């Protein structure tokens, strides 16, 4: 039947993420699946604060590295067939997708 | 076959696979003009695009070498059997491929040849292939047991900013 | 292979018996093999040792499984064995006499192995 | 031969090992590291990070 | 020993079937999981490949605490006669790569 | 770091004495085989091996942690 | 041999047609078909980056064929 199916996207590149979200919102709204927009979740900071000098000597220095992940998810409610058909195709970049049976 | 690790840890483990491979290959394909990789997981399949300039020496006769490499990865990281699928790729424009240009200079030198004429020969190729400019350094010994440095530079270069 | 001559017959044993892993070389291992019911064949050879084993081997064949063969010149069967497996039965690195061997079901039971033993048993 | 070769290593600085060669001294665990700080730097370019700040 | 005669076979036969072996650098492995199944309690893979490598017949890489042994033509001939196998069998691989 | 200093003992591995081999089976008449001491009774033992005639101690050498009678 | 050269192609031959008539015959890396400028039609020359040399050496006249408009393709180096 028509099941609330959630297409979660997750990435580290804001261009690669966002355009692939747009593609799925066009193709959904084109077929009138009553698609619900992106819910952008808080971007999370991995921090690593460590020595810049091996075998510590000289003026004391450090180095901040960071990775920024991104999450956002589009909620659809439509038959699970046409979703799982169209979702896995038409993705160029290295960007992950996780389909869920139900959440609501 | 479950569950599955945290999303934070999901990226770290991918990075470790991306990196380990990239140094595994460099210790075997050095003479074949290695230039990198580009991994892609695809629906129910792995792709590992093994970029090198001369696909000839990578392939071998009856595809022996590519068969060795696929069987290695299938045991080492504990991949599910038959999911792994290798592919090769030849790059066009080889003088923008710094990694391969450096490792080619290595075997020219280790082959037993002078340093100055070798540095010049690699230079004009990477300039000819297209490039604003280019640079070479060789730091270490020669003509005695104190070290020196030898810079060979042509064209433009940048050093600062993003 | 053979024509059921005594000499070429014991050679046919060793070939497939190696694959069967039936060879209990040396008197102590031969004894344990034949004190067990795993054995089915015993072969002895010319005295290079004590006069005790020549008696004892017949005594063990009597009680458990009669099967014995005697073929002289220890160097023949000594030559036929390797140091591991096939790759040189010449081999000045090591060659030494077995003096007795015991084989388990006379190796694989297949072709001429079956016939060589069945030929001997009915006449003995 | 011997009846021993080992003694309890179950916690402490000797029961974890870092991936240089089984190097130590340089106690490390962070976010699933198991990765040596000297080589972490050499993998700044490699994937996991690109420096941006 | 150096190692039993059973555990030799189980390495040399396993190598012949995949055409390649891999292992880790440890001396506290308890039974060596990750094939050879639960009958190598020590070095044995590494110790037997090294002796084989001394006499050619294999190549060896090493990278990030993991060996990688690549069987070669010369060793295929050796292992084929050593394990009394058919005059033409390679179960490791044999097809053209496309 | 520095070189080893002199000992006044060291001895490595015993030579595991070079005894005469198989007199464990006694022949006085044929086809009879006169066995001496009992052959080992365990399921995991094959019972083709002899047990030690080691009186005031009675021990299977195939076993290496178990089955030590002493009387 | 720097390019696997194919000629005598009909105008029904396309990049996907050659991808098919090559993939179960040894996976390829890329077709470069002379598609006419502003026309999907072919011109008669094709450069097939087969990415291989072994499986192509294993068969020379089967891939030339397999069934195509009762015609036969060329394999050339």
């Amino acid at each position: 039947a028509i099941h609330r199916i959630r297409i979660t996207l997750t990435s580290r590149n804001v261009k690669s993420l966002e355009k692939v979200c747009a593609d799925l919102i066009r193709g959904a709204k084109e077929k009138n699946l009553k698609v619900k927009g992106p819910v952008r979740m808080p971007t999370k900071t991995l921090r690593i604060t460590t020595r810049k000098t091996p075998c510590g000597e000289g003026s004391k220095t450090w180095d901040r590295f960071q990775m920024r992940i991104h999450k956002r998810l589009i909620d659809l409610h439509s038959p699970s067939e046409i979703v799982k058909q169209i979702t896995s195709i038409s993705i160029e970049p290295g960007v992950e997708v996780e389909v869920t049976i139900a959440d609501a | 076959m479950a569950v599955q690790i945290s999303k934070k840890r999901k990226f770290v483990a991918d990075g470790i696979f991306k990196a380990e491979l990239n140094e595994f290959l460099t210790r075997e394909l050095a003479e074949d003009g290695y230039s990198g990789v580009e991994v892609r997981v695809t629906p129910t399949r792995t792709e590992i695009i093994i970029l090198a300039t001369r696909t000839q020496n990578v392939l071998g006769e009856k595809g022996r070498r590519i068969r060795e490499l696929t069987a290695v990865v299938q045991k080492r990281f504990g991949f599910p059997e038959g999911s792994v699928e290798l592919y090769a790729e030849k790059v066009a424009t080889r003088g923008l491929c710094a990694i391969a240009q450096a490792e080619s200079l290595r075997y020219k030198l280790l082959g037993g040849l002078a340093v100055r004429r070798a540095c010049y020969g690699v230079l004009r190729f990477i300039m000819e292939s297209g490039a604003k400019g280019c640079e070479v350094v060789v730091s270490g010994k020669l003509r005695g047991q104190r070290a020196k440095s030898m810079k060979f530079v042509d064209g433009l270069m940048i050093h600062s900013g993003d | 292979g053979g024509v059921m001559d005594v000499n070429t017959a014991l050679q046919e044993v060793l070939k497939t018996a190696l694959i069967h892993d039936g060879l209990a070389r040396g008197i102590r291992e031969a004894a344990k093999a034949l004190d067990k019911r795993q054995a089915h064949l015993c072969v002895l050879a010319s005295n290079c040792d004590e006069p005790m084993y020549v008696k004892l081997v017949e005594a063990l064949c009597a009680e458990h499984q009669i099967n014995l063969i005697k073929v002289d010149d220890n160097k023949k069967l000594g030559e036929w064995v390797g140091l591991c497996k096939i790759d040189r039965e010449g081999k000045p690195r090591k060659v030494v006499g077995c003096s007795c061997v015991v084989v388990k079901d006379y190796g694989k039971e297949s072709q001429a192995k079956d016939v060589i033993e069945e030929y001997f048993k009915c006449k003995k | 031969q011997q009846l021993y070769w080992s003694h309890p290593r179950k916690f402490g600085q000797g029961s974890r090992s870092c991936r240089v060669c089984s190097n130590r001294h340089g106690l490390i665990r962070k976010y699933g590291l198991n990765m040596c700080r000297q080589c972490f730097r050499q993998y700044a370019k490699d994937i996991g990070f690109i420096k941006l700040d | 020993m150096l190692m039993p005669k059973k555990n030799r076979i189980a390495i040399y036969e396993l190598l012949f079937k995949e055409g390649v072996m891999v292992a880790k650098k440890d001396v506290h492995m308890p039974k060596h999981p990750e094939l050879a199944d639960k009958n190598v309690p020590n070095l044995h893979v590494m110790k037997a490949m090294q002796s084989l490598k001394s006499r050619g017949y294999v190549k060896e890489q090493f990278a990030w605490r993991h060996f990688y042994w690549y069987l070669t033509n010369e060793g295929i001939q050796y292992l084929r006669d050593y394990l009394h196998l058919p005059p033409e069998i390679v179960p490791a691989t044999l097809r053209r790569s496309r | 770091k520095k070189s080893y200093t002199t000992p006044k003992k060291n001895k490595h591995k015993r030579k595991k004495v070079k005894l005469a081999v198989l007199k464990y089976y006694k022949v006085d008449e044929n086809g009879k085989i006169s066995r001496l001491r009992r052959e080992c009774p365990s399921d995991e033992c094959g019972a083709g091996v002899f047990m030690a005639s080691h009186f005031d101690r009675h021990y299977c050498g195939k076993c290496c942690l178990t089955y030590c009678f002493n009387k | 041999n720097a390019t696997i050269r194919v000629t005598n192609l009909s105008e029904d031959t396309r990049e996907t047609d050659l991808q098919e008539l090559f993939r179960p015959f040894g996976s390829i890396s890329r077709i470069y078909l002379a598609k006419d400028k502003t026309t999907g039609q072919s011109k008669g020359f094709a450069f097939i980056s087969f990415h291989r040399r072994e499986d192509a050496a294993r068969a020379i006249a089967g891939v030339s064929g397999f069934g195509y408009d009762h015609l036969i393709l060329n394999v050339e180096w």
